[PDB]
């Protein structure tokens, strides 16, 4: 399912 | 990690 | 109604909301009717994710309370304690489900095996976290659950049966990590692998997978 | 102490018990003192994990709900479950937002802090927006926008184009445009502008250098994705 491609915690 | 049964 | 509670349970699973899932399957169990294959699997998956989380957390907080000798140690300790107790309440919810509903109504051998495994499994988890004095008796409750499951599967199921294989896998682990008998763990796991392979001559996917896990354990334990 | 509460927070974290983690950092923050970097990063990690589980669950239940346009008793259940989940997600967003308003934004004494918290306000209003209704959504959307836009104003004035915080703001604000305002040309040029300005100002310390390039990669990944 869809992941909003914002900032990850790395 | 106890290497027993998963699902 | 069983159906509605069961449908919500599958929804919870899909949402990865395992506490939800366990609660739905818990009340389904409490209705007092023998669970189907699909219902028992859902109970089993729910509760296993629920305790997995606590066990993986206890593993990390234990080791840390280990690396330290400060006042960090007292902190770890009490956190390790808070987690144990969550873990025990979970184990006991389940063990009570087993005693009171699941085992008494189990009408098939396959079924009695499944639940005696799971009883083994949940006492075993209580064993990993038992503090000596209660420990020897928790360990025996576990090993007696396994042993009965084990004798019934030998008499009643094919050696390639996933549930017989899964029992084998977990009973070997139990010898290994709980009873500290690597010699007995290896030979139990070896016979079960070998007997399964000889009775190659059926949904194989589940079976061959556990065979793989039995061999991996044997490789690990032989260094 | 409260150094204690921070140590508990780190434990929780190592145990992957993010609700515990979040509860510690909430009380640290509520002690009223400006948070160190480390603390700021613990608070934010905690609440990202807590809220991200609800977002992720929400998307699953919504997809299911809509893929069963034919069943009914099921649609009634899925819907009610979606909304139980939405309730949890909102309460979380509200705690973080209340924390930002009461403590973190007003005391933020550095520009780097202010931007960090403002972006965070934009993000949380953004998650409120994704699960908004038909009579609240434009209010919440403008709140998200305004937080990003002030953070964006400050970072452009106070911070270097390679600033990982300034870069991360640009990544999330451009996502805000693409998904929340359905303004892909706008998202694209916000992301492109931020990538190119960082390319230009390449002459970036040794510490940050490593997070910068990465985020730039993420910017360019969204650009190329959103093309075609």
């Amino acid at each position: 399912l869809y992941r909003s491609p914002s900032m990850p915690e790395n | 990690r106890s290497p027993s049964m998963p699902e | 109604d069983k159906n509605e509670l069961v449908q919500k349970a599958k929804l919870a699973e899909q949402a990865e909301r395992y506490d939800d899932m366990a609660a739905c399957m818990k009340s389904v169990t409490e209705q007092g009717a023998e669970l189907s294959n699909e219902e028992r699997n859902l109970l089993s998956v729910a509760y296993k994710n629920v305790v997995g989380a606590r066990r993986s957390s206890w593993r990390v907080v234990s080791s840390i309370e280990q690396k330290t000798e400060e006042k960090k140690q007292q902190m770890a300790r009490e956190y390790r304690e808070k987690i144990e107790t969550e873990l025990r309440d979970i184990c006991n919810d389940v063990l009570s489900l087993l005693e009171k509903f699941l085992i008494p109504n189990a009408s098939q051998a396959e079924s009695k095996v499944f639940y005696l495994k799971m009883k083994g499994d949940y006492y075993r988890y209580l064993a990993e976290v038992a503090a000596g004095d209660d420990k020897k008796g928790i360990v025996d409750q576990s090993q007696q659950a396994y042993q009965e499951a084990f004798e019934i599967s030998k008499k009643e199921m094919q050696p390639t049966h996933p549930i017989r294989l899964g029992l084998a896998l977990n009973f070997s682990v139990f010898y290994y990590e709980i009873l500290n008998s690597p010699e007995k763990a290896c030979s139990l796991a070896k016979t079960a692998f070998d007997e399964a392979i000889a009775e190659l001559d059926e949904s194989y996917k589940d079976s061959t997978l556990i065979m793989q896990l039995l061999r991996d354990n044997l490789t690990l334990w032989t260094s």
